[PDB]
This record gives structure tokens, C-alpha cells and sequence, in this order.
């Protein structure tokens, strides 16, 4: 009932008569050949014209192409069925097994829930990483973020975070993969299915290789079956492999809408695309959502509007650094820019505290020193200042940790520490009880008895 | 160039010319409109400054023989938008609308020899099964061809020139 | 040393067949035009619109 | 035996093979003509993406689809085109030969030739623009690349269906380390392609040169465009290459590609993009200068055998194919922390970094540890490789770091003593010469030497002797073992005590 | 070269009747939809800044009057709009609920409670958009607004009146 | 190599001299449906002969 | 006939209309009568219409709308071979001198496609320069490009005059110097710096002077390539000197900023590799003859990572770095050997004897430095017997870079010397290996060769 105008890229105009004319973000659907194109309308011009989206390979379109109008948005297969299988943006089944069975589709453009609805929960949920739980702790039903630039250990992270986090929870789990390499994927799923865990994990892909439109969209596909599991009241844990490729996808697109470039020749609406998707991701009176969320930094540029942006969204944030990478410090995170939300007195208790800001106040004052040391090196520093940056380098050594998943790498044998041990090991080194122990002791050492049985073989 | 901006008068007009049934005026109508857009003297004042409706009544005026009721309100509506330089190009588009409504097509005979009658005839009867228009055939003599003949049905062309089947060859070896 | 004089018959022997190939072109040029200028056109042409 | 006969009845069988029943076909004017930008008026039938056919035997790329026009690029030089020449459509899609006639052949990113030697000969065409097989689709890669390098087989190692940046400044070897590549899988039955985009016509000929000195260059597919050639045809250059080497993946064999220089690709689609006015991102490149090298790169893939044979019908069964690609990046003053480097760092399974600095102290091949990594991990090596390297990067990357704050101050304790002779010995180990591949008998008797302490009461100006001393050593009399080890890379408890005898007799009995 | 909302129906409209009666200058129609901006063609009598009364209980504000358009922004979901809805002018600015009564509730912009503890009780309505008092209608501050920190009500005071600005790093 | 080459390339061009005649006229038979009885063709594949 | 007529007129750039069936191709040169002289106009682009958008090849000054164009079919045309030996041209293949009128037996135009794959030698020769720093420390590919980067003060225009006689009589090569974006003061007195050595009959002048519209000094760089061109296919081997490559890239950037092209990285044109690389291409070595290159090289703020300098690295093979301090100490030609390097030093190519002896020479130089900072801060007591041969080594090698040019003459009054390479190794092999360690220092300086060296020392 409507032909195509116009072919820019990934970005369709089709025609329609004046009474029929498709509402914003309904379906077309065009015949490529022998394949199916699925449209999704973004804007109504006037006198019929409608622009579109493709939702898969625009090449082989010519002009005239018949266009149906499927009167409904992209809706996608949802509930208990949508579980331990891989899907398309459009929802359809990826994995080679058969059709989802499923009961019930719900429309991948939803509304946030109201203010009234919202809920608020102080319970610590604990990890396995001194880092992470000791300067950024974060709680059931609360929002994560790894920012870090190009491979820096976002993704080794988040699998830790799975594995450690899958040990105490119980209910279902929702992985949305925006953007990411297929071979990571492919790894994760037979992960999955190996350890017989995928019972209970719902997969949603639209990998790099995928056009703009299928990018953009997946990412709330992954959020709309979420939400049915808290709806249903569950609490849920969503994973999202890298929320940058949903605002970059938008990138891609933004000029060939038609629209004036805004800032460093981004989308001129990009706060208002970042803040629809992350406000519906939360917890509520009825169920919680947990969510860890990996963001891509740009030419390590911490200050670029979609990093800038999306620290605004999150409870507990954790920056990586190229810098702690390239000294072997793994996981590379950023002690004087990490920080959470939970890390209140009342919240995590004095004790913890008290030594996460003597933690943060030493490494400052390192920082501090670094000029003067660069300049005229260490004996030129007071008697003490000596002692802080003995102190302080130990610090820094001892928030590395080997991880369970990083002994393809390492191959050391991985560590879980609790919360009661780190805190306990770091007042113990701040108070100078172990300042008698060298650096290279507490290098990648678990505990701190680790630390002082690792100086008895040196 | 107009080819753009041309289409919506083109199709309003060709619309509302159907409406009355006085498409063969509106024709003329607008081939009269194209001629004075050619004028020396009258260039010169349409790529003036002047203000779009002092500038559509002088039009009007010089348009004797327009459908006053019709005629004028489209040249006063284009001028109001300053389109009229694309009139001569939605008299083109109005002819195409029309032969497309008309079920009617145009299309050229190319060949270095002028064609003997039976060879148009079988060609005009083959081309009408080949579209469903009814064709106007027109006779263009090319030495080019050298041999045979050129079909060209607009941008639809079936080669049958001796030429086209040497440079053609020539690229296969 | 080998591979280099195996290259060498292969690009005498491709220099030689492109030459070939356009003499043959060029004759059949100037054998049409010279021996076309008769009815023989007519017999063209009404195979091309039974064809058309 | 140059043939006169079989060239005269070639030509008989092109001109018995010449239809002459014509065919309608869709036909436009080009009506604009601007740096290899064209603009057409007709061509109702077009399609996105398809070729149109110019006078001459060039060709242009349907870019855009207006109301009233379609928007092309040339595929050659543009300049003497001319407003009111027709342009005829070719139903197809960007089409590339595709077959293993290709080996040998040095090519056109049209895939015409480019060499003297003749017409091609191709299984059919392959299209130019695809998308990977999906996540279900791939497997986990489990075999290895053997390099010719004991510093990248050893701390970086490359396994079928990897993606390894290699990444330096200009004139740091990076090349060198790629044609070595090539030339080490000239027996390992894995082809080759070399793709050269905006390199120097004399570099790329004299590269043929040295792959066909080897013996190499009749396992490698060569594809060009030089310097000179337009943008468009830079550009289209690696997704020419893409789609040659996704033949053999698809039937289960084994390839690997190099980019010559993905860096260059950006600056040519950059050309284009800003003289079709797109608004410019960060310096200057479009945000679509991602999706640009992440649906390039993402094609080089290992499948498994259930793709393998749903692909080709059943007529091959089990087995796997992979396509393993090597690009290269140029970065400026070393800055890791560009754009176009980041980009192509978050699409690759690692990254191997090249310093100017070890590069000017004769380290070489010059990989700085620590920043270079393979995500595959040791699943890329073979058991006697992942057994004897181990550790060997880490305490490399410490004993530079130990070096820079040793520079600083004397406080020497014995123990940081012996790690700094170690680690010097350990570099002065690892650089090797150009063109001197050493397989993996060789690479294991090196590294066993190296981490069984055999290198003590060494000198640093003995160790390039101890080693060629020690290769030819055992060379000539424990010849068996070094066919067994490179037959199967096994490492056991009776292969370790045979590599104990060797250098305990070696080290004892011999003289450097 | 390119058009401006001239479109094949709205054209054949003005061949029937160039000078079109006066109709309602009140209202208008939608002709396009995209990103919460919608662009109406008519409103000859809409003012701008006022509100424009939409399909449902929605408005938008007029921002750009131009020759034969008017862009306006839509003040909530604008996504269930279609062109061809027709729109009417109010003769409003908009205007808030203002009010003792507001003292512990939460509302969103429009002054509608948010918080659910039920309807307001204001005491009537106040424009969002006005001018401040005039030089000759100050007077000079000097009573102490306390903030409660040493380092601020020491060092950095603020008076009743005073416009402080708060500025750093996230 | 290479001088065995040159001699070969001047009788391999002799050999295609007379060759190009044949298949021109094959080729221009092929390319109109009527045949040519080389009336007055003699002369022109000759010339086609003496320039290779 | 002419018969287009001119539309635009917006500066330098003019617009013109031809019938729709006679548009004029990319880079066609048109002719007009501007009042009572003619002006040449490039076409840059085809607009739609029959409109032609072009760039004139000087003032637009006086021109009208309505004017008359008339179409040459083929770009612009300049004089080629032997005949322009010695003669000054504009951009159009004019004379500028006044020595009349160029004999012309053949033109050719200016633009052309890059040599075939088929067409490079299948080779890797090197050029004996004759100098003794270039041969030794940074030598030539023959169809190299090499960068000379140093400001002027330091003999430039010398070196450059040493290199047009050592190949015009050496060899049996001519010179091409192309004067992109040259002060007219310097082009008239390098041209009598010529003349009074006479050198200028054995090299082609080509000037762009700054004064010149943008159009005129851009396309002065082909004009010299294209004429090198012609000496290459008549089999020479060919030296073509470029007075500014960085002028070559700020002409291409005036002009696409004048035809409003969207600009690129650090506001350059968008085809800024394009332009380099149709440049660069031309210059090579086929198996006919060669183009050899000597590009004189500006770098933006001391930058070299900016686009300019990080586009023309990628085609430079040598790099020859000339310095105030050598010359200060009177070392004459003033190269510096530390930071002059070249790509074709590799066993591979050069040889394992050259590749070892200038690496001996370096390392020595190097050593050389650092204990001239300890003598600096700490006199001549701090050194072994070991570290006093390498200073006295380094003090004879650096007075054996010395040379007399054919050139200089004219100040130092000695007969020049051209030194194969064979000898400058056999001299830097004695030199490093302690052999003539029993003559002086003064002996190897401006001498010639080593056998010369001695023959000075023995009444020095
Ligand atoms: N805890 C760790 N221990 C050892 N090595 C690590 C660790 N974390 C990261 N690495 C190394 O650094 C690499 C980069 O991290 P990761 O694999 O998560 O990629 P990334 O930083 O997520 O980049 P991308 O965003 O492109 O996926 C790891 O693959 C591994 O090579
Ligand atoms: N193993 C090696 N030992 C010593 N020199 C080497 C080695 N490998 C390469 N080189 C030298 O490095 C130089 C540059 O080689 P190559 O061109 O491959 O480096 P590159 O960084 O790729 O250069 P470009 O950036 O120009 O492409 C050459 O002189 C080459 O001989
Ligand atoms: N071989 C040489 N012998 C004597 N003087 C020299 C020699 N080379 C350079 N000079 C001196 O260097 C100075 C600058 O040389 P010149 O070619 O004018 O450099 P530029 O033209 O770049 O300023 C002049 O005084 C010149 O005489
Ligand atoms: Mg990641
Ligand atoms: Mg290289």
C-alpha cells in the first residue's frame, strides 16, 4: 500500500496515501529479493512521506518497492519461554533450535515507571573484588557502570561480576549484547551451557556487524523482557555488553534524518535518547532489577558528552585506566575516581568508611608527590613523605586480585576475598603492621596472610 | 534546474485539470505560461527584486488567454513561493502526467537507413504488447547505428544496432 | 630463476593473444561496414522485432 | 612451448561462445561530475549498492538514491567523464571473482588483473558486502598460526580465526612482521592474502619480489591499489579482499589476510564522506568510520562444521574453516590513545605493539609487552609452547619496569641483580633477524635454554652464538626428536628429560 | 532547491480558491511529526509563546512563527500525534498552579502532583514566564541566609536576595 | 631465456598473421546473420595481415 | 569559435556555460580575452546544466559577465626536451625571461596517470652522488624522493647546485627545479648563482612566484614533473628539485577551500593524501629511466605529527638534515650525520660492508658526543687510553665529511673533488679501523679522498 521514495543508506522513505499513513515507530515490512526488511518509522513529513530505519541490509532496495504497514510497533516474544535462548532484535530465535513458545508479546517502546512506583533499598550486595566492594560497594536493585576505554578489562570484569553475583542469586537473568565482538558471544553462551546455567538466562544479540538499526533497537529489546520478569515480581539481573554502541548507533543515523550535528557532531537529541532507555531500566514496589552496565570511553576521553552523560545515571561507578593496565595492576580500577552512592557511614558502617577515605586520602597524596619525584626523584622528600609513598605503593599492589576467568590469562589460580577480610588487610597496612613486608608481596595475593606468605618465598 | 521543485505544481495542476475536464486548455494554458518565461524582457524582470505579488499580477496581466478562475490562482500560488522559472519544467511534467493518464507513450526509432512502412508497423503492433500504451512512433535517422535498429522507449532501450553487437563483442575477448 | 622465466612465457603469451584479438575485432569492423549496405539490414531488423 | 595454434582456437571458442539476441536494459545520464562524485538523472530500476556500468570498461557505485537522481563514486579515473554520457545498470551487486585460481595473481580491487599474466580464471563471483555468520554459527579457536617469531609465537600467540592488530609508528617493521607471517605459512597449508591499500607502487612490487624469492607468492592472493588511484577504489580495497578470502573460510580451508594499512582506508572513506558533505565527527572522520572497519573485520571468523556443510550443500563434512586477519594500524609519535587506534582496538582479539624506541636500540622486531596482548589467550598455542612460555611476558614487562626505576637509584639486592641479567638475557634472546623463520623445535629447545637457567655463566655478547651453535647442534646429531616435536607439539616428561640430555650435554660439551 | 511544506493536496486547495475565506484563524493542522517538534499550517491568529491545544489534554508552545508555518514543541508524549490532527489556539501562555498549599508536595512542571498524596490545594495561578522588578523596586540586601557549613557562612556568605552559584567536577 | 623467447616471438606473430584472417571473418559472419562471400574482401584482410 | 559564455564571477573562481552537448571534461584549460590579454581557466568541476565551474590561471580582474570562452580540447599544454634547457617558465610554459621565444618541437600536457605495475624497473639501483656525507650516511635510491630538512643559511642552494653538476656531468642526466610558492627576490639570484656557475645549461626553471593567484602555484609543480617526464622517456636519468613540497600542500588547500569543499583534520583538504600521492607516483624509477626527487620540506610548528608533514613522510626514502653548528665549525657540505638517515641502509640492498661501516661511523660520532659532555663538565683527564682513540677517530672522521664542490670554488679557491663510493668506503673502513692514525687531523679535512688525505698530510 506504500512504495519506496527515497534510499539513503540505512535510511528508508516510503510513500503512503494521506488516510493510511503509518503512526510513529510502527513495523513496515518490504520484500528484498527473497528476503524479508522490517522499517521502523522514526518521523511523519509531510503530504504522506514517512521516513524509516532499516531493520537489516539495505543493499538490493530500488525505488517502488511495494510496502505493507503492519499496524503495530516491533513486538517481541517475552516471559518463561524467552528463557535459555538467543534472539534477534525483531525477536526472532537466533540459536538453531525451534520456535519460542511464547504465551505473550510485548512492544519494545514502553514508558518508565511512575515516580510513586519506585523503591529504595540500602542491602550491600557483596562481591568477590577488593577493589570494587571496598571503594565503590553497590546494593540489590541498584545500578552499575565500567567505564573504561579500549581494552582495558570492561568485559573480564563483568564476567567476573557474573560469576560472583550468580552465586547468591537465585531468580532469573537477562543479558542484552549491544555492540559487541560475536565471538565474545559465542564463548559466553557455550560458558553458559557448559555449566548448565543457561537454564535460566535470556540472551538478546545485535552484534557490531549488524546495521544501525538492528544496534539500536536491540538494546530495548533486552530491556522489555526485563522488565516482564519484574513485573511478574521477580528480582532480575540484566547485563548490558556495551551501552556506547546504542548512543554511537544514534550517531550513525542522526545526519541522514535530516537534523543539524550538535556539539562534537553528535545527535542533537542525545540526552534525551540516553535518558529514555536508562529510566526504565530501575527497580520498583513490585520487583528490582539489578544491572551491570559497560560503557566504552572514546579515545579514553572521560569528558566527552556520552560518557558525561551516562555518569549521571548510575549508583556505583567504576572507571578503569590505561595507565594502571599498562603496570600489570589488574582489575585497572581507578581508586580516586571510583565511587558509589553506598559508601555512606550509615550505609556500610564507620570501620569501612574511615578506611576507604584513608585509602583515597594516601593515593591522593601520592599524586601529589609525583612531580617533585619526576623532577628531582625520592630523596629529596621529608622523612615521612618517604613513608607515604611506601605505604601508598603497597596500597596500590594490594588491590590487585587474580580472577577465576583470568587464568587463560595469568594462570594463576583465582581468589574471592570478603568484605570483613580487605577491609581488615587495608587498616592493617595503613596502621604500618605490615610495613616490614616488600612491594612485590602483595602483588596479585588474595588475602593478606597471602601477602606475608608470599614474603616467606620472597 | 527545476526538475525537483516542479512536481507538486505539476500534479496539483494535472489534478484539478482533470477535475473540470479541461486538460487540453490547461495545456495550452501552461505552454503559453512557458513561452512568455522565455521572453528576453521578461528574464530580466523575473530575476528581479520586486515583491512576489506585484510581480504575479504583471505576470497575470501579460497571461491573456489563462483560466481566470484556475489559471491564475496556480500561477499566483507558485509566484507566492517564487517557483515560477519551474513552469516551463511542470509544463514538461504535466505533458508526462498526462500521458501516463492517457495510458499513451512516445517512443523513438533510430537506424541508419529510413525505415520502409512495414517495418514501423510490425514495430508499433510490438511495442504495444510489450507495454500496455499505445505508441507514437518517431522516425530518427543516424548513420551511427550503421545496421538495424535502436528502440528507445525513454530510459528502457533494446539494442539492435550491428554496432552495438561489435563494440559489444569487442569487450568479450 | 625458474619462476622468473615461467612468468616471462606467460606474459608473451597474453601480449600476443591481445593482439590477436583486435586485429580480429578491426577486420570484422571493416568487413561490415563495406558489405552491409544492402537489404541485408531488412533481415536484421525484422528478426530484432520478432524478437522486440 | 609458447602455441600459436591454442591461442588462434581460444579466440575461435570466445567467438563461437558471442550471443547476439540483445537485451533491455535501464539506462540514465550522467548529469554532474565533481572529485570522482557523479550524479545520474533516470536509472528507475537501480538498486542500492549496485554496479553501473560507464563507457569505457569502468565502473561506478550506486551511493544514494534521491527522488530525482541517484549519487555515484567512480571506480577508476573520473576525469574523462562528461555530462549527457548514458550509464547502463548491471543487475548485480558489487561482485568480486572469487576461487583458488586466484593464488598467484596480483589483482585490481575490481578483481581485473593487474599483473601480465593474462585473463583469470575464477569459481563464479562472490559479493562484496556481507554480514558474518551469526553468534551460533562460529566456534572457539583452538589451533595455532606458528609465526616465524620467537617473540610473538612465545608472548602473543595467533591462533585460526584470531584477529591480531599489529601496531606501531611508521618504519617499525610492521610489515616486515607481516610478510614473515606469510612466507612461514608457505608450507603450514593455510593461504595467504595481501591486501595493500595506498602503499607506494615500487614498496608493493618489490614486496611481490621478495614473496616470490621465497616461494611464498604462489600461496598468496595479491591484491593492489597503489597510491595514485582513487579514492573510491582505496576504500572498496579491503572489502575486496574480505570477500576472496571468506571463499576458503566457507569451505572449510584455511586463510589469512593482511590489511596493509587500515588507517588508510579511513582517510580514503573520510575523502569521500566529507566531499559528500556528511557532517565530520571527532578528527574529523564520520561516527560511521566505526561500523566501517567493525563489518570488515568481523568477517574474519572460524565456522563450524554444521555451517560448513549447510553452506556447501553436504559435499564437505566435518570439517571447520577459519579466516585469521592481521591488520595494521599506523599511529602517530606512538599515541595509543588516538581515534582511528581505538577503534580498531575495540574491534581485534589483541593488539601487538611496536616501539620506536626498541626499535632504534636494535630490538627487533620491537614488541613492547604489557600493552600487547592476545584475548584468545594460550588456547592459540600448542602444549609445549603454552608450557614453556608461561610467565615470559610478565616478567619481561617487570624487568622494564624494574630497568626504568634501576636508572633512578643504586639499591641492588642480589635477587633484582639476577632478575636484571635474566631479563637482559631474555631480550637479547628474543630479537631476531628478518626473513630467518625458526620453527617450533627450534622455538622450544630456545625457550627451554632460556627458562632452565642453561644460560647462566653466558655472556650477553655469547648469546646470538650459544644459540646458533645450539641449532646446529642439534641439527646435526638429535635430529629425530626435532621431527617429533614438530610433528606433534607434545610436551611429556620423556621429551623433557631428552631436552635436559641436549643441554646438560650442550652446555658441558660444546663451544660458542 | 528544495520545498517548504508546499504539498500536492494544500496546493490544489489554493487552485480552487487562491484567497481562501477567513474560516477560523483559530485553528490549524499538523504536517509533520519528528523528535517532540511538530510543524501546523495555518494558526494566522497564533501568538508566540502561546499554547496550542492538542488531540487529548497535550500542548505545545510556539516557537517559531514563520511564513505559512508554525514550529511548536510538544510538552509531554508527542509520539501518538499524526499529521492531519487538527490543533486550535488557546489565547494562553502557560501558567502554573501557585500556592501555600504546594509546601510538602511533589509536582512535575506543570504543577500536576506527582507524589499521589492527592489534588492540590493552590491558590490559583501564576504566568511561568514574567519580568522582574524593576531597579527603582529593589532594595539592597542584608539579612543573612545560613547555610549550616563553617567554610560557606564564614568565608562565602549569602544574603536574602543573593544569587550564589554552586560549580565543580561531577 | 630470454633471446629463446625472442626467436619464438617472431614466428609465434607470423603464425597469427594468416590466423587473424580466419578469424575475422568468422567473427563477422557471426556478428550479422548472412554470410559474406568476400567479393571484395581480399584486400582488406590482407591489410589486417601485413600489420601484425 | 568560442562558445561558452562566462556566468560567475566570485575571485578566482569563474563559472561558465556551455550548450548542453559540448561540456567541457575535468582539468580542460579554457582561454578568454580578459581586455586585451588572455587568461587561461582550469576546469575543476561539472555542475549541472552545462555550467562549468573553472579557476583562472591568473587576475580575474576586468572580466564580465557575458564574456566569450573558447574550449581547447586538451589540458594545459606546456614545451618539453631539450629546447627548455636553461629557459624560465610561468605555470603555462611561457618564457619569463626575455630571451624569447622557446623552439617547441613538442607539448604535452600536464596531467597523466602514475607508471603501470608492468612499467617499474624491476630493480633496486642506487645513484652515486658524489658526496661523501649523502653517499656514505644517506644514500639515494635511484627514484627516491629525499627530504632536505634545514633552513636556509646553511648552503641549500649549493648543495642543490652541486647536485644539478655532478649529474649533468658525472652522469648524463638533466635537472628540473619546479619553484612552488618562491619569493621573486630569490628566484632572480639563484638564477645568476647559476648562471655564474655554469650550471644553468644543464637544468629547466619553472617559478611560481607567491604572487600569483593559488590556481597558478599549485599546478607549477606538474609543470616541472611533467618535463621530467620527457627527459626520463628519453632514457636519462633525472634529478627533479621542489623548492617547497609544503607550499604544494597549502596551494591544494586554498584552492578547495575556494571551491568550498568541507575541510579536513587540521582544516585541510579533504583530498590532501590524493594530492600527494599524484604527485609522489610520478616520481619513480621505470625501464626506460628514472625520476629522482629532492623536496625541501617546512614542518608546521615544529610538528611532524601534523597532516602535512604526516602525509609527506610516508613517501620520503632519505631524509638529509643540514645544520648551523656543522657549519660553524666550518664542515662544509653541513650535513649532520646523526640525524640524516635513509631506509635503503639495510645488508639487504646496500651491502653488509657499506651497512657496517656507516653504522661504525655513527656509533663513533654518537660515542664522540657523550664524551664531549664529559669533557665539558670535567676536562681531558677523565678519559681512558680507549676513550682518547675514539675522540681522535671521531676528530678525523668528522674532518673527513669535508668536501670541495666544483661550486665553492669560487670562495675556497681548491679544485673540486667527485668521489665514488668504492673510495669513501675505503676511507671510513681506514679511518674507523685505526689505520692512518699516525697522520694528522688537518690532512682529511676539505681534502677529496683518503689517498689524497695523506698526500696533504705529508707537507702539511
Ligand atoms: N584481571 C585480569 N587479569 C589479567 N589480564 C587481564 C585482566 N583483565 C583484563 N586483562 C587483559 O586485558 C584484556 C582486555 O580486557 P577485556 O577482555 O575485558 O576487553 P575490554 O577491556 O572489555 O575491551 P572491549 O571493551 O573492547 O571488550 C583482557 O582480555 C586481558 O587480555
Ligand atoms: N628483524 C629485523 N631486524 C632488523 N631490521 C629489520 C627487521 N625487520 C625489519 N627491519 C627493517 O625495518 C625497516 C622497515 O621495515 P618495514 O618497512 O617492514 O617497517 P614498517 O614499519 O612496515 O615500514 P612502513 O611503516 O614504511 O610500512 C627496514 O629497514 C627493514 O629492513
Ligand atoms: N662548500 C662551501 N664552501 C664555502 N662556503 C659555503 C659552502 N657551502 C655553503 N657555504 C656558505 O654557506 C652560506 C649559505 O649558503 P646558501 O646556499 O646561501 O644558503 P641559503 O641559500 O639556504 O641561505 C654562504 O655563506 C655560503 O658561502
Ligand atoms: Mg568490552
Ligand atoms: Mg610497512
Amino acid at each position: 500500500t506504500g512504495k519506496i521514495v527515497q534510499v539513503i543508506g540505512a535510511v528508508v522513505d516510503v510513500e503512503f496515501p494521506q488516510d493510511a499513513v503509518p503512526r510513529v515507530y510502527d513495523a513496515l515490512e518490504v520484500q528484498n529479493g527473497n528476503e524479508r526488511l522490517v522499517l521502523e518509522v522514526q518521523q511523519q513529513l509531510g503530504g504522506g512521506i514517512v521516513r524509516t530505519i532499516a531493520m537489516g541490509s539495505s543493499d538490493g532496495l530500488r525505488r517502488g518497492l511495494d510496502v505493507k504497514d503492519l499496524e503495530h510497533p516491533i513486538e517481541v516474544p517475552v516471559g518463561k519461554a524467552t528463557l535459555g535462548r538467543i534472539m534477534n532484535v525483531l525477536g526472532e530465535p537466533v540459536d538453531m533450535k525451534g520456535e519460542i513458545g511464547e504465551e505473550e508479546r510485548w512492544a519494545i517502546h514502553r514508558a518508565a515507571p511512575s515516580y510513586e512506583e519506585l523503591s529504595n533499598s540500602q542491602e550491600l550486595l557483596e562481591t568477590g573484588i577488593k577493589v570494587i566492594d571496598l571503594m565503590a560497594p553497590f546494593a540489590k536493585g541498584g545500578k552499575v557502570g565500567l567505564f573504561g576505554g579500549a581494552g582495558v578489562g570492561k568485559t573480564v570484569n563483568m564476567m567476573e561480576l557474573i560469576r560472583n553475583i550468580a552465586i547468591e542469586h537465585s531468580g532469573y537473568s537477562v543479558f542484552a549484547g549491544v555492540g559487541e565482538r560475536t565471538r565474545e558471544g559465542n564463548d559466553f553462551y557455550h560458558e553458559m551451557t557448559d555449566s548448565n546455567v543457561i537454564d535460566k538466562v535470556s540472551l538478546v544479540y545485535g552484534q557490531m556487524n549488524e546495521p544501525p538499526g538492528n544496534r539500536l533497537r536491540v538494546a530495548l529489546t533486552g530491556l522489555t523482557m526485563a522488565e516482564k520478569f519484574r513485573d511478574e515480581g521477580r528480582d532480575v539481573l540484566l547485563f548490558v555488553d556495551n551501552i556506547y554502541r546504542y548512543t554511537l548507533a544514534g550517531t550513525e543515523v542522526s545526519a541522514l534524518l535530516g537534523r543539524m550535528p550538535s556539539a562534537v557532531g553528535y545527535q542533537p537529541t542525545l540526552a534525551e535518547e540516553m535518558g529514555v532507555l536508562q529510566e526504565r531500566i530501575t527497580s520498583t514496589k513490585t520487583g528490582s532489577i539489578t544491572s551491570v552496565q559497560a560503557v566504552y570511553v572514546p579515545a579514553d576521553d572521560l569528558t566527552d558528552p556520552s560518557p558525561a552523560t551516562t555518569f549521571a545515571h548510575l549508583d556505583a561507578t567504576v572507571v578503569l585506566s590505561r595507565q594502571i593496565a599498562s603496570l600489570g595492576i589488574y582489575p585497572a580500577v581507578d581508586p580516586l575516581d571510583s565511587t558509589s552512592r553506598q559508601l555512606d557511614p550509615l550505609v556500610v558502617g564507620q570501620e569501612h568508611y574511615d578506611t576507604a577515605r584513608g585509602v583515597q586520602s594516601i593515593l591522593q597524596r601520592y599524586q601529589e608527590l609525583k612531580d617533585i619525584i619526576a623532577i628531582l626523584g625520592m630523596d629529596e622528600l621529608s622523612e615521612e613523605d618517604k613513608l607515604v609513598v611506601a605505604r601508598a605503593r603497597k596500597i596500590q599492589r594490594f588491590l590487585s586480585q587474580p580472577f577465576f576467568v583470568a587464568e587463560v590469562f595469568t594462570g594463576s589460580p583465582g581468589k574471592y576475598v570478603s568484605l570483613k577480610d580487605t577491609i581488615r588487610g587495608f587498616k592493617g597496612i595503613m596502621e604500618g603492621e605490615y610495613d616490614h613486608l616488600p612491594e612485590q608481596a602483595f602483588y596479585m595475593v588474595g588475602s593478606i596472610e597471602e601477602a606475608v606468605e608470599k614474603a616467606k618465598k620472597l | 534546474e527545476f526538475i525537483t521543485v516542479a512536481r507538486p505544481y505539476a500534479k496539483a495542476a494535472f489534478d484539478f485539470a482533470v477535475e473540470h475536464q479541461s486538460v487540453e486548455r490547461w495545456q495550452d494554458m501552461l505552454a503559453f505560461a512557458a513561452e512568455v518565461t522565455k521572453n528576453e524582457q521578461m528574464a530580466e524582470l523575473l530575476s528581479g527584486a520586486l515583491a512576489p505579488e506585484t510581480l504575479a499580477e504583471s505576470f497575470i496581466a501579460v497571461a491573456g488567454e489563462q483560466l481566470d478562475e484556475n489559471g491564475q490562482n496556480l500561477i499566483r500560488v507558485m509566484a507566492e513561493n517564487g517557483r515560477l522559472n519551474a513552469l516551463p519544467d511542470v509544463l514538461e511534467q504535466f505533458i508526462h502526467l498526462r500521458a501516463v493518464s492517457e495510458a499513451t507513450a512516445e517512443v523513438d526509432v533510430i537506424s541508419a537507413a529510413a525505415l520502409s512502412e512495414q517495418q514501423l508497423a510490425k514495430i508499433s503492433a510490438a511495442m504495444e504488447k510489450r507495454l500496455s500504451r499505445k505508441v507514437k512512433l518517431n522516425a530518427k535517422i543516424d548513420k551511427s547505428v550503421m545496421a538495424g535498429v535502436i528502440i528507445r522507449a525513454g530510459d528502457m532501450v533494446i539494442d539492435g544496432s550491428v554496432r552495438g553487437r561489435l563494440e559489444r563483442l569487442a569487450d568479450v575477448l | 630463476a625458474q619462476a622468473e622465466i615461467e612468468a616471462e612465457r606467460k606474459r608473451a603469451r597474453e601480449e600476443l593473444r591481445k593482439q590477436v584479438a583486435i586485429l580480429a575485432v578491426a577486420g570484422a569492423e571493416k568487413i561490415i561496414e563495406r558489405s552491409v549496405d544492402e537489404a541485408a539490414n531488412s533481415d536484421i531488423v525484422d528478426k530484432l522485432v520478432a524478437e522486440l | 612451448q609458447l602455441n600459436s595454434t591454442e591461442i588462434s582456437e581460444l579466440i575461435k571458442q570466445r567467438i563461437a561462445q558471442f550471443n547476439v539476441v540483445s537485451e533491455a536494459h535501464n539506462e540514465g545520464t550522467i548529469v554532474s561530475v565533481s572529485d570522482g562524485v557523479i550524479r545520474i538523472h533516470g536509472l528507475a530500476d537501480a538498486m542500492q549498492g549496485e554496479m553501473i556500468s560507464l563507457p569505457g570498461n569502468r565502473y561506478a557505485i550506486a551511493l544514494n538514491l534521491e527522488r530525482d537522481s541517484v549519487g555515484a563514486v567512480v571506480m577508476g579515473p573520473y576525469a574523462d567523464l562528461a555530462e549527457g554520457m548514458k550509464v547502463k545498470a548491471t543487475g548485480r551487486i558489487l561482485e568480486v571473482p572469487v576461487g583458488r585460481g586466484l593464488l598467484g595473481r596480483v589483482v585490481n580491487t575490481l578483481g581485473a588483473p593487474i599483473d601480465g599474466k593474462g585473463p583469470l580464471d575464477h569459481d563464479g563471483f562472490s559479493a562484496v558486502e556481507a554480514i558474518a555468520p551469526g553468534v551460533i554459527e562460529r566456534q572457539s579457536v583452538d589451533q595455532p598460526v606458528q609465526t616465524g617469531y620467537k617473540a610473538v609465537d612465545s608472548m602473543i600467540p595467533i591462533g585460526r580465526g584470531q584477529r591480531e592488530l599489529i601496531i606501531g609508528d611508521r618504519q617499525t617493521g610492521k610489515t616486515a612482521l607481516a610478510i614473515d607471517a606469510i612466507i612461514n605459512q608457505r608450507d603450514s597449508g593455510i593461504k595467504a592474502i595481501y591486501v595493500a591499500i595506498g602503499q607506494k607502487a615500487s614498496t608493493i612490487s618489490n614486496v611481490v619480489r621478495k614473496l616470490e624469492e621465497h616461494g611464498a607468492l604462489a600461496n598468496t592472493i595479491v591484491v593492489v591499489a597503489t597510491a595514485s588511484e582513487s579514492a573510491a577504489l582505496q576504500y572498496l580495497a579491503p572489502y575486496a579482499g574480505a570477500a576472496m578470502g571468506e571463499y576458503f573460510r566457507d569451505r572449510g580451508e584455511d586463510a589469512l589476510i593482511i590489511y596493509d594499512d587500515l588507517s588508510k582506508q579511513a582517510v580514503a572513506y573520510r575523502q569521500i564522506s566529507l566531499l559528500l558533505r556528511r557532517p565530520p565527527g571527532r578528527e574529523a572522520f564520520p561516527g560511521d568510520v566505526f561500523y566501517l572497519h567493525s563489518r570488515l573485520l568481523e568477517r574474519a571468523a572460524r565456522v563450524n562444521a554444521e555451517y560448513v556443510e549447510a553452506f556447501t550443500k553436504g559435499e564437505v563434512k566435518g570439517k571447520t574453516g577459519s579466516l585469521t586477519a592481521l591488520p595494521i594500524i599506523e599511529t602517530q609519535a606512538g599515541d595509543v590513545s588516538a581515534f582511528v587506534p581505538t577503534n580498531v582496538i575495540s574491534i581485534t582479539d589483541g593488539q601487538i605493539f611496536l616501539e620506536t624506541n626498541l626499535f632504534n636500540a636494535g630490538i627487533r622486531p620491537a614488541v613492547n609487552p604489557g600493552i600487547s596482548v592476545s584475548r584468545v589467550g594460550g588456547a592459540a598455542q600448542t602444549k609445549i609452547m603454552k608450557k614453556l612460555s608461561g610467565g615470559i611476558r610478565t616478567a619481561l614487562a617487570q624487568y622494564r619496569e624494574l630497568a626504568a626505576f634501576s636508572q633512578f637509584a643504586s639499591d641492588l639486592d642480589d635477587a633484582t641483580r639476577k632478575q636484571l641479567d635474566h631479563g637482559q638475557k631474555v631480550t637479547e634472546l628474543l630479537k631476531q633477524k628478518q626473513y630467518a623463520p625458526m620453527s617450533v623445535a627450534q622455538q622450544s629447545l630456545v625457550l627451554f635454554a632460556a627458562e632452565r637457567g642453561y644460560l647462566a655463566d653466558v655472556e650477553l655478547s655469547k648469546i646470538g652464538s650459544f644459540e646458533a651453535a645450539l641449532l646446529a647442534y642439534v641439527d646435526r646429531d638429535h635430529a629425530p626428536l626435532m621431527q617429533e616435536i614438530n610433528q606433534t607439539g607434545g610436551y611429556n616428561d620423556e621429551i623433557e628429560g631428552k631436552l635436559k640430555g641436549i643441554l646438560d650435554s650442550f652446555k658441558a660439551t660444546q663451544s660458542w
